[PDB]
């Protein structure tokens, strides 16, 4: 990872810089490991961090470009953005990934306090207590019809309900759609959804291969992202080292039979499991270059 | 272009100073006339004859020659002044510095002008020293006085122009410098007269020779002091100019340009002042240069400050790696101390004043340097014999300025992005 | 303008001012415990009785009127807790903290003719002590000796409420000393005219520094880049300077005059307005306002007495005569300091000529 990243920075390609930093970020019986609930939780929280920092960088960039309108001051940054752009504050906050600013915001306009902390920060191990049943209830009752897009979106996020609603009134970038649907997370269901229901054409990967990758890899579909980016020419070498990293990492799932197509799903696997012939991969890959650069 | 305007204002300020001096010459001539012919039992006749000789044509000719000599002296101040003191680190270095072709030429010029002035005094001292062995002795005394004046101006570095720590009306500074200049002229005349008498022995008269030497040395010290007090006059540089045409005359460019160093130190003092009391120029320093939203002013200013600071840091860590070396590694630290104080206090105020947060965008940056600089300083204080006056000034300004910034930011600094190494020292200082 | 006339007549010779209850100075017979609603909250600040039986620049310029004969030589209350340092007559510093029977004592080889003590703000472990020849930074091998040549006798030292920079002053040195305690470093701030700097007082928030000289000129120093505004229009030297709890009103007096000049720090107003005429009364020697901005103690030396006044900040800042605080027969009020953090009103610690330090509370009793 570090060797490749240092190579990439020296290579001076923006998208690759991004993808490699993401590779690192996301990286911190391999089939069994890929599917373990803790492992999913980790891959997710990692991608969430990646996106949080991403949009927060977006906030920094936009505010520093629009200083004049920003009235930046010396909670603040989000206000400055909202000028350039209560439920609105918390929404645009969380979509920049800093939950604590939104926490201050909710604190100002505040048994419900222990509950709120339980929702965000406080562990709140309780005995014979009922949680997330009451929230979804009222939300369906009143909030589901609310005229406050930000408010209804926040209700969806908190209570893991109304997963159908794109709530696109306050979510416009695929970044958001992810952030939300993720925050609502059964992992294989959404996995198929993005992989199968949305499919490639929706992601229009033609321009944004890096996107469709990020989409797959964020969701722990490693074999997918590998395969997809592999189909691309310019990405080939990259995925290779990527795959190699995953291999030693005990993080890549190999296909068993040599003549299998590059991507394969084997019977009886938990759905969304795919396997790739790391050998057949490296073979077909290097084949182009063996006659020239033998030592390679 | 800024070199031409700076040099013109400099020649005109040489004009103002040498103008005060040229106005002051004739009263001194009359004083010498009354003193050389002091008749204690005939005051009315002595004063009347001194008034008649004060109107005599020879006296006017002597005054004109002395004025030409003083003009040569003012041009000398204009030509060989310094904005950094001349320090001989070794005695052989001093002997070499006194042997330069230009400095030997200056010494010869001083000897010749002193011979001329002594001849003028002898002709003004009507009597046996009017026409050319006493007159030759007075001339030799004048020449030796000139040579000694050049040598002393070199040793005590009187060619160093001290920027006034407190700006005062030139009349008050002149009045203050008056008693010291007078007493110094008297004492130097006495000592040089003793030395010249011994020298003449080896290879009425004494009173007149001492009077002439005292008058010449007093004129020289007054010329030097006036040239200083006026050529060191503070000028305010407009921070941002309504025209790009005055952009070279703005403190930012003149501070970042290769103009004469005198203007650099002047603009340094000027900016320190503006940051001290001029709030409008301050807001213009944090101004967003349109078009581009760039705080170009504050940017260039802080950039220059930190450049000089990193330079001084490298110099300290270098010369540290002996007592003269660690004393010289931070001799240039006065400007760095001024910059550290002003900048960190401006940050301390930015937590309330910079309504655009224009300073926040570099906040973290500054912190690094400070911690980094501080670290080096500690290692500096680590080498023995280094912990036994710009050095202490920079140390104190740094510590105090960081302390001010920290205790102004208070808790909101805990949100600032800093290197954990810098963070430990941050906690320490806030504690 | 406030006169010394409208004050309720001082407590008679037999009564001691116990506390300020409902704007009336309640007198006590030395055993009438404060109202039981107040005796269960009298945070036991030490009421130490130090018997005395157990230079000239420093004397004439010290904060104490009787520095030569008062075993209490200087007093200082820490900005945060009930920790206060008292300077004994033998230059030995004692540190009394409420709730502790331990007496921290500090005496350095440099401890001679102590002028002042300053608890570095935001820290309960640093105490700057002004000695004859240097500044002893007492870290409550525990004494950092800071010296800047010529800055002696040291008469006025004050740690910034920033706790990060400490100023020192010398009546013989024309350049005030700026001391960075960690770097062990001293910077000279030179000023033309006025002689040495004898008393320094930085504003409550850290912008203005009232600097009084043994001459007739006092200067305001804006702490940003240390700008200097000279007010050379005082008929004599400045006796003391008191900053508003807000730091926009600087109260001062010219020794020899008995007036309270109120300089409004709205580039201050180029003139001073007379606010409280303390004409006898006598010489206004010291002045102190409670951090709340409602009570002010002004030390008038002729028995020296504390003119205690209530100040109204709106709509016109004026001094109102509230009462006189006096000591027992023979007890001249030597020093006084309002504790910065008395949570239930105002705590005024008064140190008397015998060394007995008493605490007087001004109760902010809500009607």
């Amino acid at each position: 990872v570090d060797l490749c990243t240092e190579a990439a920075e020296r290579l001076d390609d923006k998208n690759v810089s991004d993808l490699w930093v993401m590779v690192k970020q996301m990286t911190d019986d391999t089939l069994k490991s890929r599917c373990s609930g803790q492992m999913q939780m980790a891959f997710v929280r990692q991608a969430l961090n990646y996106l949080e920092q991403s949009y927060k960088n977006y906030t920094l960039i936009s505010v520093f470009a629009n200083l004049q309108q920003a009235q930046l001051g010396g909670y603040n940054l989000v206000r400055s953005f909202l000028n350039i752009r209560v439920w609105a504050l918390i929404y645009y906050c969380m979509r920049c990934g800093d939950l604590m600013a939104a926490q201050q915001v909710v604190n100002r306009a505040q048994d419900f306090k222990n509950c709120f902390q339980e929702y965000i920060h406080n562990k709140d191990r309780r005995l014979s207590p009922t949680t997330e049943n009451k929230l979804r209830l009222h939300y369906r009752r009143a909030v589901r019809a609310s005229t406050d897009p930000y408010k209804r979106a926040v209700y969806c996020i908190i209570g893991r309900c109304d997963v159908s609603d794109n709530h696109s009134e306050v979510a416009d970038k695929t970044e958001d759609y992810l952030w939300l649907k993720l925050s609502q997370v059964t992992l294989p269901q959404f996995q198929k959804q993005l992989f199968e229901d949305y499919g490639e054409s929706h992601f229009a990967v033609n321009q944004q291969p890096y996107l469709y990758f990020q989409v797959l890899f964020l969701t722990a579909q490693f074999e997918a992202a590998i395969a997809f980016l592999f189909r691309l020419e310019r990405t080939r070498c990259h995925a290779v080292h990527v795959a190699l990293a995953l291999f030693e990492l005990k993080l890549l799932l190999k296909s068993t039979g040599q003549s299998a197509q590059l991507l394969s799903q084997e019977p009886g696997e938990p759905q969304g499991v795919r396997r790739l012939n790391f050998i057949r991969l490296l073979m077909l890959y290097t084949r182009k270059f063996e006659p020239t650069d033998p030592r390679e | 272009m800024t070199m031409l305007g700076e040099r013109l204002v400099l020649r005109w300020r040489v004009a103002a100073s040498f103008a005060w001096s040229v106005i002051l010459m004739p009263v001194c001539c009359a004083l010498f006339i009354v003193l050389s012919r002091i008749q204690i039992l005939h005051p009315i006749q002595w004063l009347t004859d001194s008034i008649s000789d004060l109107t005599s044509s020879y006296t006017i000719f002597c005054l004109l020659l002395i004025c030409a000599i003083l003009g040569l002296q003012c041009t000398f101040l204009m030509e060989y002044y310094t904005v950094v003191p001349s320090i001989p680190c070794s005695r052989l270095a001093l002997i070499g510095n006194l042997l330069l072709p230009h400095r030997i030429l200056h010494s010869l010029a001083h000897v010749a002008m002193g011979v001329l002035a002594s001849w003028c005094y002898a002709v003004l001292s009507k009597g046996k020293y009017q026409l050319l062995e006493s007159h030759l002795f007075q001339l030799l005394c004048g020449a030796f006085f000139g040579y000694s004046y050049s040598l002393q101006y070199f040793v005590h570095n009187m060619n160093y122009l001290s920027f006034p720590s407190i700006q005062q009306y030139k009349y008050l500074q002149f009045r203050r410098f008056l008693p010291l200049i007078i007493k110094q002229s008297v004492f130097q005349s006495l000592y040089f007269i003793r030395s010249y008498a011994i020298l003449y022995f080896c290879l009425s008269l004494f009173y007149q020779i001492w009077l002439s030497g005292t008058f010449l040395l007093a004129t020289w010290y007054m010329v030097w002091i006036l040239f200083r007090i006026y050529t060191t006059e503070a000028r305010i540089f407009p921070v941002q100019t309504s025209f790009a045409e005055e952009a070279e005359k703005c403190l930012p460019f003149i501070l970042n340009s290769n103009t004469l160093p005198l203007v650099k130190y002047l603009a340094m003092q000027d900016l320190v002042l503006l940051s001290q009391y001029s709030p409008s120029r301050r807001q213009e320093v944090f101004s967003l240069s349109q078009p581009g939203g760039h705080p170009h002013n504050w940017t260039s200013i802080s950039k220059e400050c930190l450049n000089l600071m990193s330079s001084l840091t490298s110099r300290l860590i270098a010369h540290q790696e002996p007592e003269a070396s660690s004393q010289d590694v931070f001799a240039d630290a006065q400007i760095h101390i001024w910059a550290l104080e002003a900048l960190s206090h401006l940050v301390a105020a930015s937590f309330s004043e910079d309504r655009m947060g224009v300073v926040q965008t570099s906040l973290s940056s500054v912190l690094a340097i400070l911690l980094t600089l501080q670290e080096a300083v500690e290692k500096h204080f680590k080498l023995p014999h280094a912990s036994s006056t710009l050095r202490f000034s920079l140390r104190a300004a740094l510590k105090t300025a960081i302390y001010r910034i920290t205790t102004t930011f208070g808790e909101h600094l805990h949100a600032v992005p800093v290197s954990s190494e810098h963070k430990k020292k941050l906690q320490q200082f806030l504690d | 303008m406030c006169s010394l006339d409208l004050f309720p007549p001082p407590l008679d010779g037999s009564q001691l001012p116990l506390y300020e209850f409902n704007n009336e100075i309640v007198a006590g017979k030395g055993f009438d415990n404060p109202p039981p609603t107040f005796q269960s909250e009298l945070v036991n600040i030490p009421e130490p009785t130090i018997p005395v039986d157990a230079e000239d620049l420093t004397a004439e310029f010290s904060q104490a009127l009787g520095w030569a004969d008062c075993p209490l030589r200087a007093f200082a209350w820490h900005p945060h807790t009930y920790k206060f340092a008292l300077a004994l007559l033998d230059d030995s510093i004692r540190i009394y903290t409420a709730g502790s029977p331990t007496i921290p004592t500090l005496k350095h080889r440099l401890q001679k003719d102590v002028a002042s003590l300053a608890w570095k703000p935001m820290c309960a472990s640093v105490l700057a002590v002004a000695c004859q020849s240097c500044v002893l930074v007492w870290h409550v091998g525990c004494a950092q000796v800071l010296s800047h040549p010529g800055h002696s006798p040291v008469t006025s030292v004050c740690w910034s409420p920033k706790g990060g920079v400490l100023l020192s002053a010398s009546p013989v040195d024309t350049a005030m000393l700026v001391w960075d305690v960690p770097t062990e470093s001293c910077i000279p701030l030179q000023r033309v005219g006025g002689g040495g700097v004898t008393f320094l007082s930085w504003s409550p928030d850290g912008s203005k520094v009232l600097a009084a000289t043994p001459s007739s000129v006092f200067r305001v120093w804006e702490t940003q880049k240390w700008t200097c505004e000279r007010w050379p229009t005082l008929q004599g030297r400045c006796q003391t300077g008191c900053w508003s709890p807000d730091g926009s009103r600087l109260l001062f007096a010219v020794k020899g005059e008995s007036v309270i000049y109120s300089l409004c720090f709205s580039g201050g107003s180029q003139s001073a307005t007379v606010v409280a005429d303390v004409s006898e009364g006598g010489e206004i020697q010291s002045m102190c306002w409670d951090p709340s901005g409602e009570r002010l103690a002004v030390l008038l030396k002729g028995q020296p007495v504390i003119a205690v006044f209530r100040t109204r900040n709106s709509p016109i800042f004026e001094l109102l005569p509230c009462g006189f605080i006096h000591g027992r027969k023979g007890e001249t009020p030597q020093l006084f300091q309002f504790h910065p953090g008395f949570n239930k009103g105002a705590l005024l610690s008064q140190l008397w000529s015998s060394g007995r330090v008493n605490h007087f509370p001004f109760y902010f009793v809500n009607a």
